[PDB]
RNA sequence: CGCCUGGUCA
RNA sequence: AGACCAGGC
């Protein structure tokens, strides 16, 4: 079935903060890509046997994430990398506020 | 899940300038003479000269064999033996590398009582020098001026050959027995 | 040379073990996987010291299942050669293309080449050795060496040096 | 501040903000022949001193850029005369609770 | 659109209302800090009524014989009669709602005195009442200083924000105002006594709850406003199924576009 | 989820930095050349080519391989190729600004047209916001068309202050297509039109100063206006543009991978009349086919008509269609999707149901499911569950050991056996009380959406109260309604705390209550009211048992 | 910046009493952890559902979790759910 | 005077039919539209221009074109925004996701 | 509006 | 997987 916009927006309202994700990953998307701590990118060549990752170009193997989330925003970014736009996922805060 | 250290160095894409490490007193970002306390506070870079080493892991080692029993209720080749007890109590024991740094620490150390070391830090550290040379000062057998100017080329125009030669005196006096 | 660096860890606890010796367990289980370490940028960590005061702060619970997360700030003995540092330990390995000095938690080697030439190596000799003038280098034998390079690796961290300069050799 | 009656011209104007410390500003007779403020819908404003301005962040945590904002040409806002950094304090009636305490920075 | 436009508004836990930037929309969410199901219309007394019956009511005055609070209600009746102590405070009490009258004049123009207001008291009082099964008959047990000293105590208590400082604990006295008008409206001293026969244990409960009442209605720092408010209009909006304006939905739809060349511009002076 | 442990830390998303890609990056990146437009058949010979997809980049044929990541489809995300341009081509959606730019700085030197030194131009300069600076910034120097050497100062008008220097005069610009174009006035008369050559463009930004970026909402690490065009062009990987096998003697390649296909062969065309007889001005004729194919790839529904349709008259998704507003990516795939452990059927009223309950379909119960963990609390339950089989109601029918392995237990050869290990979950049926969300659309209420107690009945329908109608807004004239079944031990909490229907009962959106007494129920109650209407013994006593909560004190 | 984004135990200004959606999610996430095989921290009055488990725990307010509040700058106060008045 | 009128007219629309809302609601969007400076309308023309995050204002109308201005001009999102996270698939900060909770190894012990 | 079933198109 | 048409509240 579908639990589209509208229905977000209720669950928004109730304040249902937990189910409304579960909803949108564990029950649907939520795919584990890997990061560069560096550059904000998918790039990461994670062999996830001999624990190996590097990033040649950023060229790392030390400072590298994992993060959870939706195949449809792995290809979001995919999608707006593509065409020579680069979305950054970085897993920490500089600008405070 | 490695282990950070206590520094935001906000690196903005461009990870390139990675400097060479030399005796050239020039070690990794992560070793300048300026690191930070975990209470937040500034504090000088911390070089500890071989055996001085021996006894700071030893004394942690002890007082930790120590805390691993209050909740337990509910001489050269003689050291050897000693603290490998101390090891197989309080250690990994898959720690191949500590029992490595015990022999070696325990082998080439220079001073055997808590009281030379403090002496010989109370000397060197008048000198003003560097964390890294006033370890290789320390751990380091040295006659003339010019075998440590030499091996320790990050001095040579910071003390005259005289001064570095009374200091290299007091050493082997100080500098323990067998 | 050895140093005393102020580092910190971030463990995530099952709620398995959400009991009263937490504080125990998470202790513990930094050891495992601190003590006997290895980075580049912390080379050799191998004794965290001060076991007593070691700092968890409040974890805080994850959101998806009930694993806490704190990050526990401790202090320890690390040790990362450099490139032109002077250390002195004992030949462990000995072959046709040099002699592999051990200085602490590590090992470095020697090429035949990096040394003098009035130095030369003898095979038919037990155990396997380097002969000389007046010196002969073998098993046991206490080396003194200038690390000219170092290569970070694995959990480990090998280098190469040399003895071709003075005050540099055996003792 | 002055008084024009039809207008004045686009060459006069253009010589106000040319003495500083001082200001100066322009107002129309026909544009004064009521006052606004004297509106059943125009609730009471406020200035507040750099001081009650520098009180009320501190009180509510908050940078200059997260305040309710006041046009620098708002007809009330010149009527006070504001200036760009200035805050004014917005106190009208409320059919929930007797009276409502607001504030504008002037942008 | 009234969503999208408002997804990101809630009430933060100093009691104000931001959005994802942290911009306040709403310094005290809906000018009172108070959670929509905990509001009933009820009528603020003190408003109607002629200048006289007013009086009739609220007026006690313990130096007259055909004005004081009559013994047949007050244990200590008689022993208060003339005595002028007791007249001050009775007097301040007095001189209050008689400012209410004219404040609430100034807020409410109608004469509309019908409001949504926390803590249902009118209720609160009826079960007081049968609690207690009070007898209109016997007399009551209060001193005139148990009343109005505890009456100006509990509004010391109906806390919605918490502030440890003037702009914040003045911001607290606006919150309450209206409320407070209500509340002075139905502990007066002749209504406490004449009206709703209370006791000493009766007012102590009445009391008790319209604190802890009150306390519950106030917002709870979390609730996602701006997506309520938002379907709140939005939805009666579809529920729309249809003195010559511009009628409502077309109207609305106006409304929110801000368009410069209306249907019906109209516009009404006095 | 993603399957398989990883010694990788994970944290979430806090920021994102949105940046232009550096044609040096691209190559960065890349593991793929990509030189070649065909797809595979090493000659009809089945495998792919090291040309396009996969010249080591991601896979098919589920076979591991990706350049060892190994893997294989699912685990492993695209890994972009790369693909050395011709000569530099526009982006799309930044001509606007390209030209824009343009605008703002004057060639041959490659600077600002108005500095500190014009005053009308400060006030610009401290408005701190790229967004509104750019739109004022260009509004100012849009109208100047001679790159000024000399200017006067803070002071007199007389004497002239210099700076920058080369006051070739500006050419206005005007846009015909995906070209810029201008017209340079000359005095003594008449115009001089010019084609303004990416090539040109692209360079006279490159020299555009560091600080001038920026006071041009710019930025000199994530976006310099010498990246709004393209040197280098990413490839995006097989999982953006997926194939689709027929089984195998057949292709079904992605409508992505056409136009790269189109991009690569409009490229060496291109190529190999620059290295060979290059009619000069007839190549122009084929690098505005590259220019075009690479503006197309990206967005298909422009001004200058020709819509690129691919043979057959289909139009042909750009990539930005794939994201366009609704049923694309972002709102209809992100802020809203189709979900696993959910049911929708014909509801019905059912005057004997609390309110808070919903009456579900054995049909259903045994469908839909829930993970719950083996504990000291319920082994026992559960091991029954699991032996009750996937058919009879109460019962189970996947069982999880921590070993990440399912056991799916109407086929598994050992259904009957397994003894349950603490710590593993048994995928079991909805039971009576489990809380599960229940809606009817379109959803403008809170409450159009809330939680209700399981009750599982027979007949195939939604059994829900009556009183609970009118904040659904439902009738049940064929209305369908749809249930959503909560999955961890917070999210069902999340659901009974603050969904529970008698939690809607007041409704904020009026401060009063949503719910009330409709039809038979009310319409009786008044009958059942008057003064006029009395009952006898042997009924008033049957009516007392049917409230639930009688003391039993007739 | 940290230890300056904490607000001490005193001069603390939030709400007394545990908001809704905080008491809605300690329950939750308290069930879930006695679900993962936590240890409880009250007398199982024969008690078997997590959540009920949850709500007897925290109607004997032992539950060892804080409820870190943040305020619309990233400053935040620190409250128990011993401490917290549960009304609601 | 403004506000006072924008809502006094929304509240019109809503009376003529005969149904009731409570003030705050209109309230608050009458606010939202007035706040910023002067009139900002709920539409793509208005209210989608502000600050906001981009992938925000990216989930309504202009998507694509504002999210290309968004890299071009290297913004940055702060993830604060309840869609935002939506689309990252994280716990957005609303009601239950308003705070953090922790476990005090503290008090975790005075309990046995 | 949104949601669902078609199938139909080949 | 998509574009059209039929249907449903
Ligand atoms: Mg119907
Ligand atoms: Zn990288
Ligand atoms: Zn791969
Ligand atoms: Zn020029």
């Amino acid at each position: 079935l579908r639990f589209g916009e509208m229905e977000r927006d209720c669950m928004i309202a109730h304040g249902a903060a937990s189910f409304l994700k579960e909803r949108l990953m564990e029950a649907s998307d939520a795919f584990r890509v890997h990061i560069c701590g560096i550059c904000g990118l998918m790039t990461v060549i994670a062999k996830l046997n001999h624990n190996q990752f590097e990033c040649k170009g950023c060229d790392n193997k030390i400072d590298i994430y994992q993060i959870h989330i939706p195949y449809a925003a792995k290809l979001l970014f995919q999608e707006l990398m593509a065409m020579n736009i680069t979305p950054r996922l970085y897993t920490d805060r500089s600008r405070d506020f | 899940v490695s282990t950070s250290t206590f520094q935001t160095r906000r690196r903005r894409l461009k990870k390139v300038e990675e400097e060479e490490n030399a005796a050239t007193l020039q070690l990794g970002q992560e070793f300048q003479l300026k690191q930070i306390n975990h209470q937040g506070e500034e504090e000088e870079l911390i070089a500890l000269n071989l055996s001085e080493a021996r006894l700071v892991i030893k004394e942690a080692l002890v007082e930790r064999r120590r805390a691993f029993k209050r909740s337990q209720k509910k001489t050269r080749e003689k050291e050897l033996e000693s603290i490998d007890v101390l090891l197989e109590q309080t250690t990994g024991g898959n720690n191949k590398d500590l029992k490595n740094t015990m022999q070696y620490l325990t082998n080439f150390s220079r001073f055997r009582d808590q009281e030379t070391v403090g002496a010989v830090i109370q000397l060197l550290k008048s000198t003003g020098l560097h964390p890294f040379e006033v370890a290789q000062l320390g751990s380091l057998a040295c006659d003339t001026a010019d075998e440590a100017k030499t091996l320790i080329p990050s001095l040579n125009n910071k003390i005259s050959d005289d001064e570095l030669e009374r200091i290299l005196k007091e050493l082997s006096n100080l500098e323990t027995l067998y | 040379m050895f140093f005393i660096k102020d580092l910190s860890l971030n463990i995530t606890l099952h709620p398995s073990f959400f009991g009263p010796r937490m504080k125990q367990y998470l202790k513990t289980k930094l050891l495992e996987e601190v003590e006997g370490s290895c980075t580049g940028k912390f080379g050799y960590i191998l004794c965290v010291l001060d076991y007593d005061n070691i700092d968890i702060q409040r974890g805080r619970i994850l959101p998806t299942d009930g694993s806490a997360e704190f990050n526990v700030k401790y202090r320890a003995v690390v040790f990362k050669p450099f490139k032109g540092e002077v250390v002195d330990g004992t030949v462990v390995s000995c072959s046709q293309h040099g002699f592999e000095v051990q200085v602490g938690p590590m090992k470095v080697f020697v090429t035949k080449h990096l040394m003098p030439q009035d130095l030369t190596f003898n095979a038919g000799s037990n155990p396997p050795s380097y002969q000389s003038s007046e010196d002969v280098i073998t098993i046991k034998s206490r080396i003194r060496v200038k690390i000219e390079g170092c290569i970070s690796q694995v959990s480990s961290i090998h280098a190469i040096g040399s003895i071709k300069e003075d005050y540099l050799g055996a003792i | 501040i002055f008084v024009y009656q039809n207008n004045i011209t686009p060459s006069a104007m253009k010589l106000v903000p040319s003495i500083p410390p001082a200001t100066i500003e322009t107002f129309n007779e026909a544009a004064l022949v009521v006052n606004i403020t004297h509106h059943e819908l125009v609730p009471k404003h406020i200035r507040l001193s750099s001081d009650e301005k520098r009180e009320l962040l501190k009180r509510y945590r908050l940078k200059e850029s997260q305040l309710p904002r006041i046009q620098r040409a708002d007809p009330v806002a010149l009527y006070l005369g504001l200036k760009r950094g200035e805050v004014v304090k917005i106190i009208r009636k409320s059919e929930t609770s007797g009276r409502y305490a607001s504030y504008r920075i002037c942008m | 659109r009234l969503v999208k436009a408002l997804e990101d508004i809630m009430v933060h836990y100093d009691n104000t209302t931001r959005n994802s930037l942290g911009n306040v929309i709403q310094f005290i969410y809906g000018e009172d800090g108070m959670d929509a199901a905990h509001i009933e219309k009820q009528s603020l007394d003190t408003i109607g009524g002629s200048d006289a019956a007013f009086e009739k009511r609220y007026r006690v005055d313990l130096l007259n014989t055909d004005h004081t609070l009559d013994p047949s209600l007050l244990e200590s009746g008689s022993e208060i009669l003339g005595d002028l102590k007791l007249q001050v405070l009775l007097d301040e009490e007095y001189k209050q709602l008689v400012k209410d009258r004219k404040f609430l004049r100034e807020v409410f123009v109608d004469g509309e005195a019908n409001w949504p207001l926390p803590v249902n008291i009118r209720r609160i009082i009826q079960n007081a009442q049968q609690t207690f099964h009070i007898d209109h008959t016997k007399p009551s047990d209060l001193t005139i200083k148990d009343i109005v000293l505890g009456v100006k105590d509990l509004q010391e208590n109906l806390l919605v924000l918490r502030g440890k400082n003037e702009i914040i604990q003045n911001a607290q006295r606006d919150a309450v105002t209206l409320f407070c008008c209500l509340l002075r409206s139905r502990l007066a001293t002749r209504r406490v006594l004449q009206e709703y026969r209370l006791t000493k244990q009766a007012f102590d409960w009445v009391l008790s709850n319209i604190e802890a009442q009150f306390l519950r209605s106030v917002v709870h720092p979390g609730e996602m406003v701006g997506v309520l408010a938002a379907q709140s209009i939005g939805e009666p909006a579809t529920q729309m199924t249809l003195k010559k304006v511009t009628s409502g939905v077309p109207r609305l739809k106006e409304i929110l576009n801000v368009a410069k060349n209306m249907k019906t511009p109209s516009l009404t002076v006095y | 989820v993603g399957q398989q442990y990883s010694s990788a830390p994970l944290r979430t998303v806090k920021e994102v930095q949105f940046g232009l890609f550096s044609p040096e990056e691209v190559r960065a990146i890349s593991v793929a050349k990509i030189r070649f437009p065909e797809t595979m058949d090493e000659t009809q010979t089945r495998a792919k080519i090291g040309g396009l997809n996969d010249p080591r980049l991601g896979s098919i044929d589920r076979n591991l391989k990706c350049q060892t990541c190994q893997e294989g489809m699912n685990e492993c995300p695209g890994h972009f190729g790369h693909i050395d341009l011709a000569k530099p081509v526009f982006h799309v959606g930044f001509i606007a600004k390209i030209k824009k730019v343009c605008e703002c700085v004057c060639m041959h030197c490659g600077k600002l047209l108005l500095d500190e030194h014009n005053e009308l131009m400060r006030q610009a300069l401290a408005i701190k916001d790229s967004k509104k600076r750019f739109a004022a910034i260009w509004t100012l120097c849009k109208t100047k068309m001679v790159c000024e050497t000399d200017v006067p100062s803070e002071d007199d008008p007389t004497q002239l202050v210099s700076r920058g220097g080369c006051g070739n005069t500006q050419p206005t610009i005007r846009k015909d297509g995906l070209k810029l174009v201008g017209s340079w006035k000359k005095d003594r008369d008449e115009p001089e039109l010019r084609v303004l050559s990416t090539e040109e463009i692209l360079n006279i930004f490159k020299h555009i100063s560091v600080k001038d970026f920026t006071s041009l909402g710019f930025n000199e690490v994530f976006s310099r206006p010498e990246w709004m065009i393209l040197t280098c062009l990413p490839v995006p990987p097989p999982p953006v543009r997926p194939s689709i096998s027929f089984n195998e003697s057949q292709r079904g390649e992605d409508d992505l991978t056409f136009k790269l296909a189109d991009i690569l062969k409009a490229n060496i065309s291109l190529e190999t009349l620059e290295h060979n007889g290059a009619p000069h001005h007839a190549i122009e004729e084929a690098e505005s086919l590259l220019q075009f194919h690479v503006a197309t790839y990206m967005d298909n529904d422009i001004a200058g008509q020709p819509q690129a349709l691919q043979k057959s008259g289909r139009p042909v998704k750009s990539i930005r269609a794939r994201l366009k507003g609704k049923e694309g990516r972002i709102r209809g795939n992100l802020m809203g999707k189709r979900v696993d452990f959910s049911a929708r059927t014909v509801i019905s009223g059912d005057p004997n149901l609390e309110l808070d309950q919903v009456g579900v379909p054995k049909s259903i119960a045994k469908t839909l499911t829930y993970p719950e963990v083996v504990t000291p609390y319920n082994i026992d339950r559960l091991t029954q569950l699991v032996r009750n089989g996937p058919n009879e109601h109460p019962g189970a029918k996947y069982v999880i050991r921590d070993s990440g392995d399912r056991i799916d237990l109407r086929y598994s050869k050992r259904a009957g056996d397994i003894q349950l290990q603490y710590g593993w979950k048994v995928e079991r049926h909805i039971m009576d009380n489990d809380p599960v969300l229940f809606n009817r659309q379109p959803s403008l209420h809170k409450m159009s959406m809330m939680a209700h107690r399981v009750k599982v009945i027979p007949y195939s329908t939604f059994r829900l109260n009556l009183s609970v109608t009118s904040p659904y807004n439902a009738d049940f004239d064929g209305d369908e309604m749809n249930l959503h079944v909560p999955q961890s031990e917070e999210t069902r909490a999340e659901l009974s705390q603050l969904c529970a229907v008698p939690l809607q009962i007041v409704s904020p959106q009026s401060n009063k209550p949503c719910m009330g007494i409709v039809q038979d129920t009310l319409c009786g109650i008044r009958k059942l009211t008057l003064r006029d209407t009395f009952i006898e013994l042997d009924q008033v006593l049957n009516m007392l048992y049917w409230v639930p909560d009688w003391d039993g004190v007739i | 910046t940290l230890k300056e984004k904490a607000i001490p135990k005193d001069q603390r200004a939030t709400t007394p009493y545990m908001t809704k959606y905080e008491r809605a999610r300690i329950l939750g996430t308290r069930a879930l952890q006695i679900s993962m095989n936590a240890p409880v921290f009250v007398d199982l009055e024969g008690e078997t559902d997590p959540l009920r488990i949850a709500m007897k725990e925290l109607a004997e307010k032992k539950i060892p979790l804080v409820i870190r509040r943040y305020l619309p700058d990233g400053s935040f106060e620190d409250w128990s759910v011993e401490e917290l008045i549960v009304d609601l | 005077a403004g506000r006072a009128a924008l809502y006094k007219e929304v509240y019109n629309v809503i009376a003529s039919d005969g149904s009731y809302v409570n003030y705050r609601h209109m309230a608050l969007l009458v606010d939202v539209m007035t706040t910023q400076g002067g009139l900002t309308s709920v539409t793509r023309h208005g209210f989608n221009r502000s600050n906001t995050g981009a992938l925000m204002r990216c989930s309504f109308e202009e998507t694509v074109e504002i999210l290309f201005e968004a890299g071009a001009s290297a913004e940055l999102d702060d993830c604060r925004g309840v869609s935002e996270n939506v689309i990252l698939g994280q716990m957005a900060p609303i009601g239950t996701g308003a705070f953090d909770v922790m476990i005090d190894e503290e008090s975790l012990v005075k309990y046995m």
